[PDB]
């Protein structure tokens, strides 16, 4: 399956995924394309960050969807 | 207690008592026990900020684990400032979390303290209301944090404007430092201070 993850930038990555995979293999795969740590990415879909133990299935995310991804330097 | 931690110690306290920093009146640490897992430092308020000819003391404890985790820092004299907080005098800073390394010291920790209160960080408060301020209202940060240096630091000069609301207080029959607390933490509202102290 593939999805798209939009920067605020406007840069596109696209990502080949299953609806199996867990939000945080997502953010493990924007690792490996762009070298950005999954302790930084916020990803955000239907207008609500998803938590990282759920999957791409348990919010309804099909071919071709697009989520959005903020980057939030850790901030302890 | 392990060599390594004792040795360690050892050496940075004599590196503090003979550096350049502290024979400037910058930095200065002191025992507190025999076994040195608890210290006091102290450091000056840096030139051009609000805290300007205060002198800030520092609760210092040594972890075990010493040079490979932390001390715990919490500052003793209070101070206005986004990273510390106003109530407990506890510390936001990522070399006292996440990004200590072994080759820190107790002097680079004084230092970096330093060059913290000369460069805050508001959008990684550790006071959400001082930070608030801070990037809502520069100036009134500013005049807050200089009065804070003065009323609890030793910092000669503070604010004739701010002088007036605090004595207003003050004659309703609250207590000045009470006073004091209240209209920083309200920034300056009168109304909502009276409020405050009335509950």
């Amino acid at each position: 399956m593939q999805i798209f993850v939009k920067t605020l930038t406007g840069k596109t990555i696209t990502l080949e995924v299953e609806p199996s995979d867990t939000i945080e293999n997502v953010k493990a795969k924007i690792q490996d394309k762009e070298g950005i740590p999954p302790d930084q990415q916020r990803l955000i879909f239907a207008g609500k960050q998803l938590e990282d133990g759920r999957t791409l299935s348990d919010y309804n995310i099909q071919k071709e969807s697009t989520l959005h991804l903020v980057l939030r330097l850790r901030g302890g | 207690a392990a060599n390594i931690a004792v040795q360690r110690i050892k050496r940075e306290f004599k590196e503090v008592l003979k550096s350049e920093e502290t024979s400037k009146n910058q930095i200065k640490v002191d025992l507190v026990d025999e076994n040195f897992t608890e210290l006091r430092g102290e450091i000056a308020g840096p030139p051009d900020t609000p805290y300007e000819g205060g002198r800030y003391q520092l609760e210092i404890k040594i972890p075990e684990t010493y040079p490979f985790n932390p001390p715990k820092v919490r500052f003793i004299t209070k101070i206005w400032h986004p990273n510390i907080s106003s109530v407990t005098g506890a510390i936001k800073l990522d070399i006292l979390r996440d990004q200590w390394a072994a080759a820190m010291t107790l002097r680079t920790v004084l230092l970096s303290l330093q060059a913290l209160l000369a460069a805050a960080e508001p959008d990684d408060p550790q006071d959400a209301v001082v930070a608030n301020q801070y990037k809502q209202n520069p100036e009134m940060f500013k005049q807050t944090a200089r009065l804070w240096a003065h009323v609890y630091a030793g910092a000669p000069v503070s604010s004739p404007e701010y002088t007036k609301k605090i004595e207003n207080l003050s004659a309703m029959g609250f207590d000045r430092n009470a006073v004091i607390v209240a209209l920083s933490s309200k920034s300056w509202d009168v109304e909502t201070a009276t409020e405050l102290l009335l509950s």
